[PDB]
């Protein structure tokens, strides 16, 4: 219904596993971000050709072994938010310090 | 201080529901 | 021998920090613990084989693990011997200066 | 997975102690005169 | 069973010595500060997510400036409880 | 009883009938002329005591939309009773002269510790209750209600005891976590300021 | 520290009306596919021996044709292995068993503990 | 196999119906009983039997919608039997697509067979095309025959070269019913089956 | 609520927002859970509903 | 002096012989002092100790490779019950298969009051079936039928009730609570006597063959050699004919009736056998000489009952009841007593089988549950899946495969050779090799018939299973795997899930 | 047990990581209890670390 509810900013939208992997294998999602220190927490940054656009997607699984042979498999690249800028900045930080 | 001896078997049971301790 | 008996040198070793990953204390024991009182039908009797018999200088490895919860640091330095006789000490001083001031009822 | 790849005693008995054989001539002196 | 006893005379030879100097080959003539790398590192690859604020920019520098205020408030927390006797 | 331990309740019911130029007397006298249409056609807040009264209101209006709206003929009658207890708790929720109300709450007590017989032995009698819940709830609701009714009345109660009450434990728990954190987290009089300096 | 320390730290008929769902639905499709062509209930126990109940149970059964089941138990290295003098009294006792059992049907403590077991619901094929 | 194996592997065809607000089927319930749910494959029928429900009851077009059901649910409600639940007589017959209608009696005609007349819906298989997973080879079945064209014209293209594979087409409620009752080595052969969806290789 | 009247000498009454944090943050957010497991599987019965 | 001509001679020498593996005959007074003169051998028997053999044919020892940790030896710590595989648990026996729970209830639990607290439970009820004789009773004549037209027919719940020494239902009760003894033995014999008081004279088997286990195989059985007779059914209905022949559907049993369950005799005796319940386990006042003492099933002073113990009862045919008992707690320390075996008691065994699947049961759902379960094993598919049938109504085993989601990928779709089997069933392929298989079995049935009392007909039989084996072999050649396939999945859907 | 050399006595054992020890102490009967293990570690193992 989004010709019925206002906006509202825009929060993540928590999926679930099986969600993830039909948009993953139907080629919706763009970009995964593997977080959360137990690392079972992934935002989902989906393509325009999705039907919705690009949405940051927020997903919990169980632990199996099968993801990469899904995400890799179709066309999904894995990221981390920590790039070497901010792994220069935390030095200087610790140079602070 | 009293003198009451009762007597049950239930009793062993709760002395190994004293594991606890 | 018996251990009881046994005369040892003590020896001190640094373990990696990857010991238990690598496993070799693991493949000892499991190459200790698979042998031992075999049953032969060919001829009757139970035998312990050969391998499962030590050679002249050959030991039976016992490991055991320590608990630093068995550890009790705080009060073996509070219970330290210098500490008990500051004790002993304040303690004599301590019951002196009660029995004066009891005994001076006078 | 390797380099390589293609291709009465230890069985009965199990292996022969490797740290031991310095101790030979003594143990075949003890054997010999049983009054030590 | 033997009953023991409590050993009173020159219990830990070994403790009241300061062999430190002598054994890292000091006075002659080993590094630390992985630990605080370490540290800022793990605070950067993992942050916790502010999802409640849809995951701000920032982020990154609020746990590390949430680290650094905890550190040295329970520091000061720990002097200020132990003169408080 | 077996399917008549439900004619029992019809019966508590029947002790609950037993028990003016205002309008809460004409909305009873409407309530009880309800009771008889139906019988015949099928076949305030601030007080602890009006809590007990409310919620059976409640409870047995939502019995009678459940069983009546929705020896068979015991499962219709023994909520058809269930607005006559609905009409005796209205009344009872002006608990106005209280001696108008005092036969009506004798009653309802008497009746109450009946169902509360009748329905408490009634698995163990032979006939279950599990098989309708719809049906078979608000009757043990109603009756579990009349006999805290006859505990919440009969003793003054109020607002104030359970007030009194709490205050207790909590002030219990209070010295007691008082004591646990003077003797095993940080003396008092190290946490506090020592004044005369 | 401890919002930053795992950060720093690294009714049984219900079934039975399914059952009969299956069941019937099974039974179905094989008539249909023969026409177009041409947890409860996990335990396993043993108060007596199963030959034995069989033999005596078969002296009232005329079967014209042997079923599944029976024909399973009729249809059903290894000889060193199982020799053991352990291995050589535990199927004695068995026997003694056996003979305990003809004779009672022809308080005492039995030779061995009767057998009562769980099998497990979800399993795989052979 | 099992319910929850048929349904997993029944999981990529979706079907459509038509519905009620309240998730209700609209029944075209015709003469004594024979009320039919009529499973439409493609969604073009399902939207002509809206134009007749809007040409015969103009209330109920409006309030229905073309619900999409993927082929678990489906199978979980033709499973049952209805009498048991207590509404009986819904047929829940299935609508196969006319083009693939057409399709599987064309391809019936190259043996030489009555080429007017199938039974069910199509299901398209070439005898030796096969999907190689992650270390299992499953066997496709397409449901549609372009989509098979497809798979045919570019495997044989890729593995180079005579390279006509067969191409057979059955029902597909007899590939559900053997899928069902499988036991023996039916059961390790339908272990591999793959289901193409009727629009999966499309102009992509 | 013992620690806060020893602290502030003000015991958390209804009109007191400490009262209102201790209701939210603590009795609702951590031991209401419990509570209403409890509740409904004693006492909604026993009133017999459900 | 004390039977010194007959306690001696070794009991009629001990003329009763066993057979183990290989034919050897041993005596039973052989057996009885290796398993009661021979306790060193029992020391290790009750320490669970692995010794592992050695290769006899070996140079060199070698420990043989064994496995041996079976489910009855793993479960030892475990509390209640044990726990197999499923394949150990058909090896072993272990044949009765659970059919049903229950409970015996003091006060029934209200979802009402605080959630059920007073739930006082005074036994569990377990009902247990042999599995091979329900799938061989109930289900060559109620099988393949509808199971709701079944259970619905009042038929069906007659036949469970007078089959039920024949299927030999064992009802657990293990106790949920540490009962009083006179309280369990007077609601015992109260709730037998009400039932024995409605027990009309009813019907009751009647044996077509005598003896089996004759004096000197005590270790042998008679039924698969009865079962794998060279004519089998014609001998079974020759013998059946000449004593009681089977009148009902394919079930066996003539089923007496009536007078078989006498009124004034067996009623009236089991009305008295209760009567020596309270005087058997409860005797004369004294708390040592109660015979249920000392043992584990009772507390300390053998006034209660343990809570966990449980007590068995097998309905045997003719009338015999078999009441045993287990300890509860850790399996590995549990003892089973034997606690009595009566026999020729028609009346106890069908007022225990009504009082628990009756028209009044102890249990209604017990009884509807076991009545429930009885045609799982009478369609050929045991309760629990020992057997690992992926067809099982419940519980089926999983193929272990993961299912397959159609790619939108080109490279993964490659046009093989002849590797797919066939799959989509009514095409012109299916259909013309159906036709040639079709010839292929007709050629088979044409060539059996020129190979040319009942055993001969059964050699006759085996002749023209040969030829068609052999006619059908060379056509199958001619066709192919697929047309292999084709044959044993028409083989499978074809055959009556009773396995008839 | 009783049959123990020493007779019946209870005994403190750290062990190593050795995972075929649960596998043994199961085949050779064995009665293997844990105790709870409450999975929030860091709310459990709060209280009694600041006593
Ligand atoms: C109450 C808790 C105790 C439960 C165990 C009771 C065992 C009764 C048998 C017994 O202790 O007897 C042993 C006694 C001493 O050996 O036997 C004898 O030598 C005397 C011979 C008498 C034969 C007994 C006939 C009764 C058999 C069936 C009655 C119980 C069946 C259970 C049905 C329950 C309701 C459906």
């Amino acid at each position: 219904s989004v010709k019925t509810a206002w906006r509202t900013q825009e929060v993540l939208r928590e999926l679930s596993y099986t969600q993830l992997w039909a948009l993953v294998g139907e080629g919706h999602v763009a970009r995964v971000r593997f977080y959360g220190p137990e690392k079972n927490k992934v935002m989902a940054t989906t393509r325009a050709s999705a039907p919705g656009g690009e949405r940051l997607c927020k997903v919990v699984l169980p632990p199996d072994p099968e993801l990469l042979d899904h995400l890799v498999s179709n066309g999904v690249v894995v990221d981390t938010g920590v790039t070497e800028d901010d792994r220069l900045r935390a030095s200087l930080l610790v140079q602070m310090l | 201080e009293v003198l009451l001896g009762q007597q049950e078997a239930a009793k062993n049971v709760a002395k190994q529901l004293d594991e606890g301790v | 021998m018996p251990e009881w008996d046994m005369e040892k040198y003590r020896f001190y070793v640094d373990l990696p920090g990857d010991f238990w990953e690598s496993g070799v204390l693991q493949r000892h024991l499991a190459a200790q613990r698979a042998e031992g009182a075999v049953w032969d039908p060919a001829s009757g009797q139970y035998i312990l084989p050969y391998r499962a018999q030590k050679k002249v200088f050959q030991v039976s490895t016992e490991v055991q693990l320590l608990d630093p919860q068995e550890s009790w640091d705080f009060l073996g330095w509070l219970l330290a011997p210098g500490r008990l006789e500051f004790y002993e000490k304040a303690a004599c001083v301590a019951i002196a200066l009660r029995v004066l001031g009891i005994v001076i009822a006078i | 997975y390797g380099e390589g790849g293609l291709r009465a005693l230890e069985a009965v008995v199990g292996k022969a102690p490797a740290t031991t054989g310095r101790y030979r001539r003594d143990l075949e002196l003890l054997l010999a005169h049983p009054e030590l | 069973q033997s009953e023991h006893n409590v050993k009173i005379f020159h219990n830990s030879w070994w403790t009241h010595l300061n062999i430190k100097n002598l054994v890292n080959n000091q006075d002659m003539v080993f590094n630390s500060e992985f630990i605080n790398s370490a540290i800022i590192k793990s605070i950067n690859n993992k942050t916790l997510v502010e999802n409640y604020v849809y995951s701000p920019s920032s982020e990154k520098e609020t746990m590390q400036l949430l680290l650094m205020s905890s550190s040295i408030l329970l520091h000061l927390c720990a002097i200020i409880s132990l003169v408080s006797i | 009883p077996w399917s008549s331990v439900l004619l029992g309740c019809v019966a508590a019911t029947y002790l609950r009938a037993a028990g003016l130029l205002c309008w809460r007397h004409q909305r009873l006298a409407l309530t009880a002329a309800a009771y008889g249409m139906v019988a015949v056609l099928t076949q305030s807040v601030s007080t602890v005591a009006g809590l007990l009264l409310t919620t059976t209101i409640v409870v047995s209006l939502y019995g009678l939309f459940a069983a009546v709206f929705a020896a068979a003929g015991l499962r219709r009658l023994a909520a058809g009773g269930l607005l006559l207890t609905a009409a005796a708790s209205h009344g009872l929720f002006d608990f106005p002269n209280p001696t108008i109300y005092s036969l009506l709450n004798l009653g309802f007590v008497a009746a109450a510790v009946l169902q509360s017989y009748f329905l408490y032995i009634a698995p163990a009698w032979g006939v279950n209750v599990n098989w309708d819940t719809a049906l078979w709830g608000p009757m043990y609701g109603t009756a579990f209600l009349g006999l805290v009714y006859g505990l919440v009345a009969l003793t003054k109660f109020d607002w104030s005891s359970v007030v009194d009450a709490v205050l207790r434990v909590a002030c219990w728990f209070a010295e007691l976590t008082m004591w646990f954190w003077d003797t095993f987290v940080w003396k008092f009089s190290w946490s506090e300021k020592t004044r005369r300096a | 520290l401890a919002l930053l320390t795992p950060t720093l730290l690294t009714n049984d008929l219900i079934s039975i009306k399914y059952c009969f769902n299956n069941l019937y639905n099974y039974i179905s499709n094989k008539t249909a596919l023969s026409t177009k062509n041409l947890l409860p209930y996990l335990k396993a126990i043993s108060p007596l021996y199963s030959k034995f109940m069989i033999d005596h149970s078969l002296k009232f059964i005329t079967p014209k044709t042997t079923l599944k089941l029976l024909q399973h138990k009729l249809n059903k290295n290894s000889r060193p292995l199982n020799h053991y003098n352990q291995a050589l009294k535990l199927i004695n006792g068995y026997e003694q068993y056996k003979n305990n059992l003809q004779i009672n049907c022809n308080i005492t403590k039995l030779k061995l503990n009767l057998t009562k077991t769980t099998v497990p619901f979800k399993t795989l094929i052979k | 196999m099992a319910k929850d194996e048929v349904k997993a592997r029944l999981a990529p065809v979706p079907v459509y119906t038509v519905a009620n607000p309240k998730n209700e089927f609209v029944l075209v319930a015709g003469e004594n009983n024979t009320q039919l749910g009529f499973f439409f494959f493609r969604k073009e029928d399902a939207e002509a039997l809206i134009e007749k429900i809007r040409e015969e009851n103009p209330r109920l077009a409006r309030d229905s919608k073309i619900l999409r059901v993927p082929m678990d649910n489906v199978y979980e409600v033709f499973t049952t039997p209805r009498e048991q639940t207590g509404l009986q007589g819904i047929h829940f017959r299935f609508m196969p697509d006319m083009k693939q209608v057409a399709h599987a009696l064309q391809l019936y005609k190259d043996a030489g067979v009555p080429t007017r007349q199938f039974i069910g819906v199509p299901v398209f298989q070439a005898e030796g095309l096969t999907v190689t997973t992650r270390d299992m080879q499953y066997v496709p079945l397409f449901l549609c025959k372009e989509d098979l064209d497809i798979a045919v014209q570019s495997a044989y293209v890729q593995r180079n070269a005579a390279p006509l594979p067969k191409v057979e087409v059955g029902s597909f409620e007899e590939v559900v019913m053997r899928m069902t009752a499988s036991a023996g080595n039916e059961l390790a052969a339908w272990s591999q089956v793959m289901f193409v969806a009727p629009e999966l290789l499309r102009d992509s | 609520l013992a620690l806060l009247t020893w602290m502030s000498g003000r015991l958390p009454t209804p009109a007191t927002p400490e009262f209102w944090m201790l209701a939210y943050f603590g009795f609702y957010r951590k031991v209401w859970p419990d509570a209403a497991a409890w509740l409904q599987g004693y006492v909604v019965p026993l009133m017999g509903f459900a | 002096e004390a039977l010194l001509a007959l306690v001696a001679q070794r009991v009629a020498a001990e003329r009763m012989f066993f057979t183990l593996e290989d034919g050897s005959k041993v005596s039973l007074w052989d057996l009885q002092q290796y398993v009661d003169n021979n306790p060193e051998l029992a020391a290790l028997a009750a320490s669970v100790r692995r010794i592992a053999v050695a290769d006899p044919e070996d140079p060199a020892g070698r420990p043989l490779p064994g496995g041996g940790a079976s489910g009855l030896d793993r479960s030892r710590g475990l509390t209640g019950a044990a726990h197999m595989s499923g394949q150990e648990a058909e090896e072993l026996e272990l044949d009765w298969g659970q059919v049903g729970r229950g409970a015996l209830w003091r006060r029934r639990p209200t979802r009402w009051l605080l959630g059920g607290l007073d739930g006082v439970k005074d036994w569990e009820l377990e009902a247990y079936a042999h599995e091979p004789l329900a799938n061989q009773l109930l289900g060559a004549k109620y099988g393949g039928r509808d199971p709701r037209a079944v259970v619905a027919d009042p038929a069906y719940a007659a036949d469970v009730l007078r089959a039920g020494p024949l299927l030999g239902m064992t009802f657990v009760l293990r106790a949920a609570r540490d009962l009083p003894l006179q309280e369990v033995a007077s609601s015992w014999r109260g709730l037998l006597g009400n039932y024995l008081q409605r027990q009309a004279p009813l019907s009751l088997p009647k044996a077509v063959r005598p003896a089996h286990l004759d004096p000197t195989d005590l270790n042998g059985v008679a039924w698969p050699a009865l079962l794998s007779r060279p004519a089998a059914a014609a001998h079974a209905a020759a013998e059946a004919e000449a004593a009681g022949a089977v009148p009902d559907d394919e079930m066996g049993v003539a089923w007496r009736v009536q007078s078989g369950k006498e009124a004034a005799a067996s009623v009236a005796a089991a009305q008295q056998l209760l009567q020596s319940l309270p005087d058997a386990l409860c005797p004369g006042p004294s708390p040592a000489a109660w015979p249920l003492t000392g043992t584990k099933l009772v507390d300390e002073g053998g006034r209660n009952w343990r809570r966990g113990g449980s007590v068995w009862v097998t309905l045997q045919p003719e009338g015999g009841v078999l009441v045993q008992a287990q300890t509860g707690g850790v399996v590995g320390e549990q003892e089973s007593y034997l606690l009595t075996h009566v026999q020729g008691q028609e009346a106890l065994a069908g007022a225990v089988m009504s009082a628990f699947m009756g028209p009044q049961p102890l249990d209604p759902e017990l009884a509807a549950a076991a009545r429930s379960v009885l045609l799982v094993p009478a369609n050929g598919f045991t309760a629990a899946n020992k057997e690992r049938d992926p067809n099982h109504p419940l519980y089926p085993s999983f193929t272990g495969v993961r299912p397959g989601r159609a790619p939108r990928d080109v490279a993964a779709y490659t046009l093989a050779g002849g590797r797919t089997p066939l799959l989509a069933a009514g095409g012109p392929g299916e259909a013309k090799l159906a036709s040639e298989l079709r010839t292929v079995m007709e050629a088979a049935l044409a060539a059996a018939a020129r190979a040319e009392e009942a055993e001969a007909a059964e050699a006759r039989r085996a002749r023209g299973r040969a030829a068609a084996a052999a006619v059908m072999a060379e056509g199958l050649r001619r066709l192919g795997p697929d047309a292999v396939a084709m044959l044993e999945r028409t083989a499978a859907e074809a055959e009556a899930p009773q396995g008839g």
